[PDB]
């Protein structure tokens, strides 16, 4: 898993159906850093710490073992900086 | 945005949990919070259509399981004049 | 008392509501911020604190207040509130 | 005294009536009757441990039969003090 | 697999549900180098040389099938510096 | 942190592992190790509310199956002020 | 107050819940916790009758179902002045 | 109080010790000794006094521990102690 | 002997722990650290020193002790201890 | 203390056993001891309410077994002022 | 000798009987009598691997049948230098 | 697949116990490349330039389908250099 | 190291196989091949106890298939010096 912070939200209409009603957020391990999208299994805000799963895990921490995800944040670490 | 978005449950909790999820699915404004009695209580964001409607469906989803649940999840892409005299603009 | 998590929990009828806040204001460090009368007869409590103590408070409550009066409906913990929703959470309980 | 009798019922007949059963049953002070909605109403009383179970024992066992009936009958006997700030003080 | 040392704990307190009981652990593969979170399988203290891996092994590494795992270590190596 | 989590188990091995799968698994303090009787033995420690939490699922999780085994898990978020003078402060 | 409260648990991890229970219950005060050997531990606490009465209730409902369990739940409202020499002063 | 005889009950747990001890003292003029823990939870307390007193605290502190906790074991009285056995009597409760 | 390993065998009762530690030492290069009345007719020895050595150790010491007496109740191995543990972890037999 | 507790029973015996049982449970005056009429024995007392309660409850118990037993046992929180002067203030 | 021999009982009366019985019956020192917990008792013995041999056999034989009876009969015909150091001297 | 070299031999006493009996083994790209710890299913020698294979197909090389490896040893290279 | 870790299979060729397996398993030293006779080989490691554990396990699983298979697979961490005579030290 990686820590990983929230940048903003992302928002794809013409998505394949298999994503149901997740909703989507844009995260980076640093401001800077390269940009990921990841499947908000927990709900989180702009700036939030949280940990990010990837590989097949993401797909059943999204909801099911055919969703469609290789990036689901699973938690909002606690304390961090 | 002008689309709307409205999300109805029984109980504030439930509610509660709507707003949050839309407000944090995507870039919508709560504009309102209204206890409409009886249980029932509504809340709704304005915004760009397709933010809306990621918003609503998250939102549905999100408080579907909370409390004593979900009522109505709606969308209203365009908004005539007449019905902003009911909306409210911001929440109390 | 810091921390920014949410607990609430909506009861039916104000007795099972006070019992409910009693029980999470003993068992965690967490501040009462407000009841509300939401129609119908929900009554809904809510508090503030950090994630843990929040959880230990709203778990504490929701197995107090099960058993009284007309009894529990809902028992939840966010962990980060959106800006947007700081606008309709009272601040204090009055 | 600190402790914290409640009663609560369905109507505003059998509240009346447990909150006039407790003040003669002991030496209580009632602070609060509230219309919660949806027809439940809550009667308050504050005083010594032991006589605020007395009268919610009285008040209880007053209006279980008046109306619509009792809800809830619950002591506190010492009451945190952040829940101090949804009571009331004095019964206006 | 990968070589990492163990460099502090990691409590994410409103993580999913499908997380149980396990703890977690940052590692790192040298002072400095980028973080990651491991599920702790063995329990490590920190300073530890431990065996890390990924995939879909990690999720059976780290107790079931379905576990929302991708990086789970399963050993401390017995000497390394 | 102010909290205080404890483990219960039948005989020392289990609880030694306990003690030491808590103090893993979060930034807690092992405050004790009482020789309850009978073969009870308890490990308590303290810390931050969550990272208790933490610690004390994982210690359980990890002494279930040791020995003969667990007997109590516990978390304790607000300590009264009086329960302090039956806590230990450092172990021995 | 002189009333004595008393609660016999099946380990040290009920004992505690049972007295964080009834400090936070009633204003009374610990005066003992006894390792009365094979497992039996025995917290006790002193205060006014009605008290001690809602601390013992409290403490009860709470240590029941914590660990292996409640032994014994006990109130004595006036304690003969023989029955002080056996009981602690303070909770040591 | 004065007297020689002994009387002695023994309990499972504290409690229900503790019982015993108030009501023997409250039933009789008796002096309670001692509270010792026997290991295994059996607690036994011992009081003096004449042998009617001792015999009515006796009957007295068995009816009333019999219910509590986990019960009772012992209930014996001795009107007349030897010497030898007063060194393992012991002498103030402390 | 170096090694900061832990290893611990519970017996019921002293023979079968003593058998438990013998072999131990006698199997691996271990240091006996430690020999604990829990109470109940519990006896936990902790031996330290090099992970391997200890898994060794411990593997005998419950293969020898499981037919002595009341038998074996547990046998476990940390191959690193938290630096809190050692301050209830005793560092000689005596 | 203004409460009242009184406890019936069937012949003096089990009068005089309650009334000993009572004033060795609580700090409880015996203000009354009355021959009612065709065997019937009242005894009387008054305390704080929490002691008035304790002391009912053990001399019920004592003398529900004694001769031919008890017939009520009761408690009055509050009396009325009316009702003070049909009670003896000393036991005669 | 070096040799070790154990008996342990459940009791004090079959440990002293099985002790008398070693001691009489070979040229072996008694060096310890532990009280384990739980009611276990062991005594130690040390001597000649035959005459601890003899020994032990002949303080199970008396000792199988008196009180709560035997629990275990060891020998140990060469200790380690390490297991030494939690082995009594003298009988204390 | 990767080609890498053989190192040296890795020794983890606690390892779980689903890792069975199987060796492991430092292997890196070249000489002061990061480091790795792969499965030896074929029994290789210090310098050996070895295949290796990640992903779940470790896994079953490894020995079966759930076997806790994300990276094993599949054969020697005949010549490489 | 001093441990001792041997496998014994039925001929020659899975006793290369285990040999090979071991060395190249962990940092162990090939010792001894000894042909023990009626076709039982025996081949001989010696490392520290951590290696040899590793070594002698997965010898044992390369060589099982091999050839008439395998007889013995031992890890003998502490070696008692009498033993070492009997040891050799080196292969011929």
């Amino acid at each position: 898993m990686k820590i990983m912070q929230v940048e903003k939200t992302l928002v794809s209409t013409n998505r394949i159906a298999d994503m149901g009603h997740k909703p989507l957020l844009v995260v980076w391990e640093k401001p800077g850093a390269p940009r990921q999208v990841a499947v908000d299994a927990i709900g989180c805000i702009p700036g939030d710490w949280v940990l990010c799963v990837g590989s097949s895990a993401a797909r059943e921490a999204a909801g099911s073992k055919s969703y469609p995800s290789d990036l689901t944040i699973i938690g909002i670490i606690d304390q961090w900086n | 945005g002008i689309a709307l978005g409205m999300i109805e449950t029984r109980g504030l909790v439930p509610a509660i949990e709507a707003a949050d999820a839309m407000t944090k699915a995507a870039e919508v404004r709560l504009v309102g919070r209204q206890f409409v009695g009886g249980g029932y209580v509504t809340v709704l964001v304005r915004g760009e259509t397709g933010a809306v409607n990621a918003a609503v469906r998250a939102g549905a989803d999100a408080c579907e399981r909370v409390g004593d649940g979900l009522v109505a999840a709606h969308i209203i892409a365009r908004v005539h004049s007449e019905v902003e005299n009911i909306l409210p603009k911001a929440p109390q």
